[PDB]
């Protein structure tokens, strides 16, 4: 989803915005590697090429039967202003932009990059003691916290803001706690690639006056530096937002240098089980996890009973259910989190099945299913029960004196959607609270 | 097509699908091994026992005397349904599969009059298989190796059973019955259509067999193909190349000029333009012929590669006797060009040349073939001959 | 698995 | 959108690169392919940061590995370079300047034969240990060859090179060819590119080399069946005679070693397997075409 | 020791392999598969039942068998009801074959088979095919009782007359028949008659029969065989071809009669010279030269190298060296590359760079 | 009951009969059905005249059967007198002599299937009785009998004698026998040396 979620984001930015993005040169390699492989392969040959290339040759450069990839392909370039058409005597010639051809072909060959990667400072700090000690302690914290499980430790104001304002992880003072929604659960369930995107989006969005695209430039530039060896400390807006990220945990600084973290590798592109699970046709769990992080995950919507070293056992109950349903986590999370953490037994066990079921019929084919089909089941009539009896916020009206405004009346309200429930034998019809008011506008014109 | 209006002589077209002529002759010139017919027959009050034309046939083969029984019965007594239904409730047919003779049943009448010639026949049968046996597996020979011997006589558990009139009890008559099949198939078997000294040799203690396949060694000296600087010159390239590389490499010059760019890229697009006009037509084909005169295309280039081909075949022979054979096919190619061009002069009128184009392409590379072999034929008799 | 169907009657 | 394996053989030969420089006005244009080799791979890191990159050189008493520099330093590149394409352009550079210094101390001695063929072998080896210990990358290999200078002989070329079109087509491996030489086409490379759905270019002059490896050979595996080869000759698929040495469009070849010949050889016994030929069989052949008396 | 148990059940395993000749093999040839479709077929020994896994990996020895060999012929024959029933003439086109093979995978087997039927059949499909190639036939036999309706060992003298070699492949006991058929058409060797013993030594035997068989040194049959290397051509206009009378776009025009071919390697339809492309020939040359065999270092002789010389892999540092070296060229090698180099790759990579 | 109807699908059945010269021509089919491939079946007596002398190898014999234990008839005066002649004379039980009587029958049978050490067949021992006499039988037969063969079902010596053949089908080192099971010249002067 990064390779299409972060390309939208950057489509919205305005091409004044996207043309200055396009001076470092480290921004420009990780926009060329976000755009599709057809888009990769145009790009590089125009990046060597400083003439204009009618955009005829480079359809025929496709084959017949990748046409749609090329249509593709040239959109995508098209809407980040990468390709800057031209019409003239008749002709329709594509030149890439200069200010990213430019960094481009730095970034490539050996030339200036005012000093765009950093400087080394041959200060090299061993990694799984310290580095992703500290990188892991940093990302539990924050996801523990999310989570809603206790723990001592307490995250930072400046994110603990974010998260408040952000959707994910929806905090009433009323109730005077916080708690998790279903963007929040979606959060969790996403890779950590996906998750760490996820909020270096959202703080991206709550910045306002720090300049965006000093943000923007370090975030880009923060995936090219490798683990460790760290760089000296650069704009006065990113030594704070650094500062920020040191939060995070994507930086680490000694108090003078920083040193770039796991994760901040990880932020660049892709790259029995630990968290997986089993579950009984009893309704018990049995989850070979020691992390602490996945214990207190499923014991959002598991009722946990004991523990070992090796393990977590427990169950699933009409009060886990119950629980997580109310919170804001839909019946399907529930099952896809079980799924996607099933046990290696549980999908042999499963695909023997489908092959008994394919011996027997082989001219009807069912999809896998590796959960047992009772407690899937019984998860999903639970949902049902919540949403047993359903409740409207509205109005009422009835009385009408002659039958064709009553007619019309109603006929308006299920026009704009707000008609929830009529009878003509009555002339009586109940509407929405949100449409009251427009409702009552038309009857008084 | 290539034999009612070419005019090709039947006897030669067979000459090139010989082997799938003799597929299909296999096809119905194979026959079953022999079998146990009688014993496959199983009844399953009313029963119902069911019957094949193979059936019939294979109980025929194995047992003469039903065939003796049925070609007399067959139009003249009855007809040849109502001779299965007597058979099968016949002492014959319990006969004929070994069943014990139970006390006498109801059997058939008709059929049962031929047991006599039945037991006739089956010892003449046996008369007929019986024949010398090799002296090592021989065993009249050894009960009468010492022919004086007169100890006691064995038990009655040794000798057939008998009943208590003294007659035979009748397990042994179905006993040789089966002898008697089992001689009769394998004996079937070989239709017109020192050696025990081997044998007894233990062959565990002779010597092992050996291979002896050839081995080659191939001589990798091949002919080149056929349709220097100094050492000090190498050796002072080699040390600018090891100054440059080490002084300094600069690669932003790697960056092409203006024009040398341009003519680059032009050079790559004009040849990528020639492959994308190949790559977009590297079920039938669409056609943008009409299908009658397609098909008719169709038949006129088979036919014509049918006389190509015999006529090669001949002219290639190299037998002088099929000079005769290969004037008429000649003949006949020469016939085929004037066909074509007909075909296309008739397109020419009917078309309006709007379809002779697309015709003749199709028809382009076979009319080539034809002219050509017409070229090579005339070039090789013309000065072998005169 | 039927749960979305409509209830037998 | 997986990652792709390159792998790069580049013959480097002091006789074959003199005699170039010496045809062609320029001097020392080695260096040219060199870096403009530097930038291609620096290029091919940029599409994918998973993929990786191998070279592979043949000079002229063996083949060497330019990169990964074997387990078993001078600057030339600017400091201020990307880490990840320093790292690969570093030990290129210092491999090369290694390898050129054994050649100065070996070029006393003389080699009779190309090493082409085997740097191609040991390419092939490397793409299956990446297959073997990833489990998945697409692979592809680049073979830089110099045809100015000139060549005693090519036919043992012939099986080895052979040989590994089909090495290469069962792993689906494209195998694409980059000439730099006075003569326009080869006969076994050329074959080699189109056997194995690979791009074969030849370039008159090294001066903007990027721009062809830029646009015709920067096609990944991934995108193959899309992109259309630039490729524009012919190859012929045909064989030279064993005795004659012409190529021959209709010739005979024995059961027993499988050798061309375009005429029935002297002495009606095979130069390959000394193996002798019926009387018979040969005057069949021999007999001339059916005429009217 | 399990790692010493790996390397001393390696050099069990190398010993067979260390002994390697070039022998001298018929690169054309002309193979009739038998498969056998009878009751014998619906038992369950071979899951799911013989009949479909015979069918299957039938399939693969089609396409294994035309890729190894491009220039051999191959035909398939079926016994069932008691008869010999043709499925395919013999030809050179894997797909028709491939095809045959599908259509065969419904038809429920049923009858006894018959063994002299079907040699009968093969013995006539093999009679058109020229003579400098070598007849084969590659039964697999899955019953232990055959009726036939005349004296098979007739049929047995006169296949060793028209010089066929028959290979037998049995599914579950030894046969008197089969094992002196395998034996008297293969000039005494008692080799050619196997019966497998799972379900994984079945693909063995199948994989096997691939490779082309050594001949004798008493049988002589060299010859020499006119044929011709075609040019592809491109045209515009598809045109028709000669071979299936049928519009392709393009085709391979031959060198004598200019008559196009849809594919290669076929006859000619025309002038009956078998055309081929160079590529087709240097597919077998490797059978006619094999590369030798390697032998594992001493752990106790000092190592070329640290790393291996073609794929550069660090031989791991262990008890026994892990290093093979090709004696022509004295240059060690890696387990992954002495397999792949005598597997895959045809030509050991040392060799080709020493220079001399 | 229509048994033999199922034997007559996959080997023709030959019976031993009285007469001598028609029991050899049973025989000549009986080895012709064997060695062309059709398979054939022979019923015959083991106290009869085939046990005396006609050697059942190679393809002629791979499996044997043995119905019953070949006692004698027991309710014979001829003998009763012997046995109790033999006992009051020699001091040899009746038991142990008809146990005797019976078991040389068996293993007569038993050896003929055997010609050589590469030829192999199943011997089977169909009766209740033969449980407790594998003692009796030849050493040679015995030490190839097993604790567990001792007491089978059909069930069991089926799937046994499946996996037997298909075993035995298979090409056996030469290594294995190089120097144990047979001896070249070389093996034999090897192992006059070592006795002296
Ligand atoms: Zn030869
Ligand atoms: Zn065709
Ligand atoms: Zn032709
Ligand atoms: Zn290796
Ligand atoms: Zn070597």
């Amino acid at each position: 989803s990064l390779k299409h979620s972060v390309t939208q984001y950057l489509e919205e930015i305005p091409q004044q915005v996207q043309n200055r993005l396009y001076t470092s040169p480290a921004t420009c390699l990780a926009i060329y590697r976000i755009l599709p492989p057809l888009a990769k392969f145009f790009i590089m040959a125009m990046v060597f090429n400083e003439n204009e290339v009618p955009l005829l040759d480079l359809d025929k450069w496709v084959n017949s039967n990748g046409k749609l990839q090329f249509q593709n392909a040239i959109k995508s370039m098209k809407s980040l202003h990468l390709l800057i058409p031209n019409k003239s005597s008749g002709t329709l010639m594509i030149n890439l932009n200069p200010t990213f051809k430019i960094s481009l072909r730095n970034a490539l060959t050996g030339g200036e990059v005012q000093n765009s990667f950093g400087v080394v400072v041959e200060e090299n700090v061993v990694s799984l003691d310290l580095l992703d000690e500290y990188s892991a302690n940093k990302w539990e914290t924050i996801l523990h916290f999310m989570v809603g499980t206790p723990l001592a430790k307490i995250p930072s104001e400046k994110v603990l803001n974010l998260l408040k304002h952000s959707k994910l992880m929806e905090e009433v003072n009323s109730t005077g706690e916080f708690k998790i929604t279903n963007e929040g659960f979606q959060f969790l369930l996403q890779e950590i690639n996906s998750q760490l995107w996820t909020l270096l989006l959202q703080y991206l969005k709550m910045i306002e006056t720090m300049d965006l695209v000093d943000v923007l430039h370090f975030i880009f530039m923060l995936g090219a530096l490798e683990v460790g060896k760290a760089y000296k400390i650069l704009s006065e807006t990113q030594r704070i937002m650094l500062q920020d990220m040191r939060d995070y945990g994507l930086v680490f600084q000694k108090h003078s240098i920083f040193y770039p973290t796991k994760l901040a590798l990880m932020l660049t592109s892709d790259t029995i089980p630990d968290g997986s699970l089993i579950v009984e046709t009893n309704f018990k769990i049995y989850s070979y996890s020691n992390s602490p992080l996945q214990i207190a995950v499923l014991s959002l919507f598991v009722h946990l009973k004991a523990r070992f070293v090796n393990m977590v056992l427990g169950q699933i109950t009409r009060e886990s259910i119950r629980r997580a349903l109310t919170n804001g986590i839909t019946a399907d999370q529930i099952i896809a989190y079980l799924e996607t953490h099933a046990h290696p037994q549980m999908r042999r066990l499963a695909e023997e099945k489908l092959e008994k079921k394919l011996e027997l019929d082989p001219n009807c084919k069912e999809p896998l299913q590796v959960l047992p089909p009772t407690v899937v089941d019984q998860i999903r009539l639970w949902q049902l029960e919540l949403d047993r009896v359903i409740t409207y916020e509205g109005s009422l009206y009835s009385d009408f004196e002659t039958s064709q405004e009553y007619n019309l009346l109603s006929k308006y309200a299920q026009d704009i959607g707000v008609l929830l429930w009529k009878d003509d034998k009555k002339k009586k019809f109940f509407i929405s609270k949100e449409g009251n008011s427009q409702v009552l506008d038309f009857a008084k014109r | 097509e290539t034999v009612i209006n070419a005019g090709l002589p039947p006897s030669e077209f067979w000459s090139t699908r010989i082997p799938l002529l003799r597929a299909f002759a296999l096809s119905t010139s194979q026959k079953v091994g022999p079998y146990n017919v009688l014993s496959t027959i199983k009844p399953v009050n009313k029963v119902n026992v069911n019957l094949s034309r193979e059936k019939i046939l294979n109980i025929f083969e194995n047992y003469p005397i039903v065939k003796k029984a049925y070609t007399d019965n067959v139009p003249k007594n009855f007809k040849e349904p109502e001779f299965w239904a007597r058979f099968f409730s016949s002492k014959l047919f319990r006969k004929l599969r070994g069943e014990k003779i139970m006390q006498n049943d109801r059997g058939d009448v008709i059929i049962d009059r031929y047991l006599t010639l039945d037991q006739e026949f089956d010892r003449k049968d046996d008369d007929m298989l019986l024949h010398p046996v090799k002296k090592i597996i021989d065993l009249d020979g050894n009960i009468q190796d010492d022919p004086v011997v007169r100890g006691n006589r064995p038990d009655f558990t040794m000798q057939p059973g008998v009943d208590i009139n003294g007659n035979s009890d009748g397990t042994v008559d179905i006993l040789k019955g089966m002898n008697r099949l089992s001689e009769k198939m394998i004996m079937a078997l070989k239709n017109e259509y020192n050696d025990e000294r081997n044998e007894l040799k233990i062959d565990d203690l002779n010597e092992s067999y050996k291979t002896n396949y050839a081995i080659i060694h191939l001589k990798r000296n091949a002919h080149e193909k056929t349709t220097k600087v100094s050492n000090q010159q190498m050796l002072q390239q080699l040390s600018l190349v090891m100054d440059n590389l080490i002084n300094k490499l600069d690669l932003n010059q790697v960056v092409p000029n203006n024009e040398v760019s341009n003519k680059i890229n032009k050079r790559v697009i004009t040849a990528i333009k020639i492959n994308a006009k190949q790559a977009k037509h590297n079920l039938e084909v669409k056609s943008t012929l009409p299908i009658d005169l397609l098909e008719s295309c169709r038949m006129l280039h088979t036919t014509c590669c049918e006389f190509l081909k015999h006529f090669y075949i001949h002219f290639q022979s190299g037998e002088q006797k099929q000079a005769s054979t290969v004037k008429k096919l000649y003949n006949h190619l020469k016939d085929c060009i004037e066909k074509l061009n007909e075909l296309f002069q008739d397109v020419l009128n009917g078309d309006g040349e709007s379809m002779s184009n697309t015709c003749t392409a199709y028809l382009k590379p076979v009319l080539n073939s034809i002219t050509l072999a017409t070229h090579k034929y005339d070039e090789y008799f013309n000065e072998y001959n005169n | 698995s039927t749960i979305g169907k409509t209830a037998l009657g | 959108e997986s990652p792709s394996l390159l792998t790069v053989i580049i013959e480097i030969a002091p006789k074959l690169w003199t005699t170039f420089d010496e045809e062609g006005n320029e001097k020392g244009s080695i260096i040219k392919v060199l870096e403009a080799l530097i930038v291609f791979l620096n290029a091919h890191l940029a599409f994918n940061s998973a993929n990786k990159v191998a070279v592979i050189a043949a000079y002229s008493q063996g083949i060497k590995y330019l990169y990964p520099e074997s387990t078993s330093d001078l600057k030339i590149i600017n400091s201020d370079m990307y880490r990840r394409f320093r790292n690969v352009d570093e030990t290129l550079v210092e491999e090369i300047y290694k390898l050129f210094e054994l050649e100065k101390k070996q070029i006393e001695q003389n080699s009779q034969r190309s090493t082409l063929a085997g740097a191609m072998s040991a390419g092939l080896t490397y793409v299956n240990r990446i297959s073997k210990e990833s489990v998945s990358l697409k692979s592809r290999l680049l073979v830089l060859t110099c045809g100015s200078g000139s060549s005693k002989d090519e036919i043992f070329q012939y099986i080895p090179i052979m040989n590994c079109i089909f090495s290469a087509t069962k792993m689906k491996c494209p195998i694409d060819v980059v000439k730099i030489g006075g003569s326009k086409e080869s006969t076994f490379l050329q074959q080699t590119t189109d056997a194995t759905n690979g791009v074969y270019l030849h370039v008159e002059s090294t001066e903007g080399l990027i721009q062809y490896l830029a646009t015709a050979m920067f096609i990944d595996p991934s995108l193959r069946p899309i992109i259309v080869k630039p490729n524009h000759g012919s190859v012929d698929f045909r064989t030279s005679c064993y005795l004659t040495g012409r190529v021959v469009a209709v010739g005979f070849i024995c059961s027993v070693c499988l050798c061309v010949l375009s005429i029935i050889p002297p002495g009606n016994k095979c130069p390959a397997c000394d193996s002798q030929f019926d009387e018979h069989v040969i005057a069949k052949l021999k007999r001339k075409p059916v005429v009217p008396r | 020791a399990s790692l010493v148990a790996s390397i001393v059940e390696a050099r069990k395993k190398r010993t067979a392999k260390k002994n390697i000749t070039p022998y001298q093999r018929g690169i054309i040839r002309s193979l009739i598969l038998t498969l056998d479709c009878s009751e014998a077929m619906l038992e369950k020994d071979l899951r799911p039942n013989r009949h479909a896994m015979i069918i299957q990996y039938a399939i693969d020895f089609v396409h294994e068998f035309f890729d190894q060999n491009p220039i051999s012929q191959m035909g398939i024959i079926i016994m069932r009801n008691g008869l010999a029933q043709l499925v395919s003439q013999v030809s050179g086109n894997p797909q028709d074959h491939i095809d045959a093979l599908k259509s065969i995978r419904k038809q429920e087997p049923k009858g006894n088979p018959s063994l002299q039927n079907a040699l009968e059949m093969a013995r006539g499909l093999l009679l058109p095919v020229p003579a400098h190639c070598t007849r084969e036939v590659l039964i697999v036999f899955g019953s232990l009782s055959t009726t036939d309706p005349g004296d098979i060992h007739q049929t047995i003298d006169s296949l060793v007359s028209e010089k066929i070699r028959v290979k037998v492949l049995g599914l579950s006991a030894q046969v008197a028949i089969c094992k002196e058929l395998c034996k008297a058409t293969n000039y005494g060797d008692e080799s050619f008659y196997k019966i497998l013993l799972d379900e994984t030594h079945l693909k063995e035997l199948f994989n096997e029969a691939v490779t082309p068989l050594p001949v004798n040194k008493i049988n002589k049959g060299f010859t020499l065989v006119k044929m011709g290397f075609p040019t592809r051509i491109f045209e515009d206009t598809p045109t028709f071809c000669s071979c299936h009378s049928k519009l392709v776009y393009g085709g391979y025009f031959c060198p004598n009669c200019h008559s196009k071919v849809c594919s290669l390697p076929t006859v000619c339809p025309c002038c009956d010279l078998m055309l081929i492309l160079s590529t087709h020939l240097a597919r077998s040359y490797h059978h006619l030269m094999p590369l030798k065999t390697f032998a594992e270092v001493p752990t106790t002789e000092k190592f070329r190298s640290e790393d291996c010389f073609s794929c550069q892999s660090r031989f791991p540092i262990l008890l026994t060296s892990s290093r093979y070296r090709c004696e022509d060229c004295k240059q060690e090698f890696c387990v992954d590359c002495d397999v792949f180099i005598h597997e895959i790759l045809h030509n050991c990579p040392g060799c080709e760079s020493k220079p001399v | 009951m229509g048994i033999l109807d199922e034997v007559w699908k996959h080997k023709l059945i030959l019976v031993e009969t009285p007469d001598a010269q028609e029991t050899s021509l049973a025989l000549e089919t009986y080895r012709k059905a064997c060695s062309n491939g059709r398979g054939a079946i022979l019923l015959s007596v083991a106290r009869g005249k085939v046990s005396e002398g006609i050697d059942f190898d190679h393809q002629y014999g791979r499996t044997v059967l043995m119905i019953g234990i070949p006692f004698q008839y027991t309710e014979s005066r001829i003998l009763k007198a012997r046995l109790e002649f033999m006992r009051e004379n020699y001091r040899i039980r009746e038991n142990d002599f008809l146990s005797f009587d019976a078991m040389r029958h068996a293993a007569q049978c038993l050896g003929r299937v055997l010609r050589g050490k590469d030829d192999y067949g199943v011997m089977v021992l169909a009766d209740r009785r033969f449980s407790r006499k594998r003692s009796q039988l030849p050493k040679w037969i015995a030490q190839g009998l097993s604790d567990a063969d001792l007491n089978l079902s059909t069930d069991m010596a089926i799937s046994n004698t499946k996996q037997f053949l298909r075993t035995m089908a298979q090409p056996t080192d030469p290594k294995d026998q190089e120097g144990v099971s047979v001896w070249s010249y070389e093996d034999l002067i090897k192992h006059q040396n070592s006795r002296k």
